[PDB]
């Protein structure tokens, strides 16, 4: 549902990113692990210290999805339905920890693209990730 | 909160911040991206433009005494409740802000420092920051319960 | 909405039927009542029980719900006015579309309680919930 | 709340069927907002609307969530205390969002709602408002 110019903030954003996102992913976990204890519940069959090789891969996995994302955002619902299926039927994910992830991811991008991460993009992308969020717990 | 190891930490990092710079920006981000929040602001002036609402003076100024409000605190981590009992009553009794934006404004101070500091804002020392944005937050929100 | 969710609304908002303006001024009087920081937005109301700005103004909350029930394929479109004046004029922090739904929830169950189902309630929470996203966009 | 309010939600809660109450308000918890079944795992049958309304498992529960209320319900003005352990066998052990505490408490009040009609007036409904507020914050004492 994002607007043309928060469409264009995004895919600019993201093509910033480039061949880090897979690296942004596994920080923006870390993060969540470590502010957001409470998400740690959900991942019992990982280890969930720094430099984890499960958090590093995991990290890619949800990069190959928000790139996913970011090439179909006008069809986010159809892109994502084998996610939504699994974090809202099979997980069972408490919407809340979508928040939690995606002011992770943001500090992660703000952290690593100073120049980039305008207040204009921040928003673009606080609005990206909150529509990604949605999709995922319908 | 915070042991007082913990505090020495977080009280380093904190000894580098620029609160007007970094004020202004948090304030200013706020008003930019949740755009609800400049119902408080309409005496600030220019609010029509993300450009318009960074560069407002206003907005700079008011911002660094935000951020100089979190610099007491920071020195009173053990009493945040006393330390914002005034905001709480101006927040809460005065301008009615809903509580969901003091929780809000501490993550985009959060993603302020990140931005601002790049390597040094390390996960670990982010979590602490967490811990102590979560009790302004919530010692702002003190005189609704 | 799904074609099950569309489907409890239209029927719940038939039971409803010409109740509800009333329903609607009652909602308003129940948000104000257990949520004071929404009193802010309307300082221009008398807020007392049974003040006629509260009637008046429950009967035009309750018409616009009634054309989103009526729209439910396109309520970005048909409470396009009503978006700009909530989100740009009027700036409604979100926080209180969630208060002034779950006031909504309360009067319908209060008056509708045979009708109101598990189910039912859980179709209109995400009615409310999808229009209150489309006021705030 | 003033004296005034407690005397009326105390004389009010003595009308309430607590265990009947409790069931449906933790039954309609899960149906309302499914992802804290994932909470439930050992009661079996939430497989549907029905399933979950009529499942023993959640009444029972419901009926002990309820009994804690009760003693809220005489503890107005130390709801910490009252809650303190629960909010640690919640926060610390299971793990529960504390956002989730607000929704089960509004449940409640729609289901008052549902079953005491025009007696669950504005003024006692923006009371009991007032206690389930009181309650959320008590359990999430432990964030
Ligand atoms: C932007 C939001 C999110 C995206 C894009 C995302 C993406 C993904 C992807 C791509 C997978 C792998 C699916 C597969 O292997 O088939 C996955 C699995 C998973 N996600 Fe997420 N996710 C998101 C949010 C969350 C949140 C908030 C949580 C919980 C706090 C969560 C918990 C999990 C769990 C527990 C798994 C399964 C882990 C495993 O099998 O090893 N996700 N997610
Ligand atoms: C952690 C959260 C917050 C802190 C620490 C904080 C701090 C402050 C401080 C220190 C002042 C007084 C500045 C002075 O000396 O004049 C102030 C005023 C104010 N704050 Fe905040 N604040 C917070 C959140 C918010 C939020 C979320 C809003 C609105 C959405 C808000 C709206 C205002 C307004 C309207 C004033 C008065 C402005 C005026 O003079 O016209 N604050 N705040
Ligand atoms: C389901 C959610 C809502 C619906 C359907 C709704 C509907 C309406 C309608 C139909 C109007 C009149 C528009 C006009 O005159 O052109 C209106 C005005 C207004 N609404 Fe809402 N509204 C909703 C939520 C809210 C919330 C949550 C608040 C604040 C707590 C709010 C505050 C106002 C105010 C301040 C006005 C203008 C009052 C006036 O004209 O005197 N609305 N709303
Ligand atoms: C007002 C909010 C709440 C109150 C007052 C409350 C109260 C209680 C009480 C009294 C117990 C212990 C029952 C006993 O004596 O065995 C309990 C257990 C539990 N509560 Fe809650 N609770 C609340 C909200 C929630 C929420 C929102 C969830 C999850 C979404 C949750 C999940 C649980 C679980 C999983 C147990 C243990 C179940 C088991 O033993 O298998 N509670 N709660």
């Amino acid at each position: 549902v994002l607007s043309a110019a928060d469409k264009g903030n995004v895919k600019a954003a993201w093509g910033k990113v480039g061949g880090h996102a897979a690296e942004y992913g596994a920080e923006a976990l870390e993060r969540m692990f470590l502010s957001f204890p409470t998400t740690k519940t959900y991942f019992p069959h990982f280890d969930l210290s720094h430099g984890s090789a499960q958090v590093k891969g995991h990290g890619a996995k949800v990069a190959a999805a928000l790139t996913k994302a970011v090439e179909h955002l006008d069809d986010l619902p159809g892109a994502l339905s084998e996610l939504s299926d699994l974090h809202a039927h099979k997980l069972r994910v408490d919407p809340v920890n979508f928040k939690l992830l995606s002011h992770s991811l943001l500090v992660t991008l703000a952290s690593h693209l100073p120049s980039d991460f305008t207040p204009a993009v921040h928003a673009s992308l606080d609005k990206f990730l909150a529509n990604v969020s949605t999709v995922l717990t319908s | 909160m915070l042991t007082a190891e913990e505090k020495a930490a977080v009280t380093a990092f904190w000894g580098k911040v620029k609160v007007d710079e970094v004020g202004g920006e948090a304030l200013g981000r706020l008003l930019v991206v949740y755009p609800w929040t400049q119902r408080f602001f309409e005496s600030f002036g220019d609010l029509s433009t993300a450009d318009a609402v960074m560069n407002n003076p206003k907005v700079k100024a008011h911002g660094k005494k935000v951020l100089d409000s979190f610099s007491n605190g920071m020195k009173h981590l053990d009493d945040l409740k006393g330390t914002f009992a005034a905001l709480s009553e101006l927040h809460c009794d005065k301008l009615h802000v809903d509580p969901e934006n003091f929780k809000l404004l501490g993550n985009v101070l959060v993603v302020v420092l990140a931005r601002n500091f790049g390597k040094e804002f390390t996960p670990v020392l982010q979590a602490d920051f967490q811990k102590v944005v979560a009790g302004v937050a919530n010692a702002l929100a003190h005189r609704y319960h």
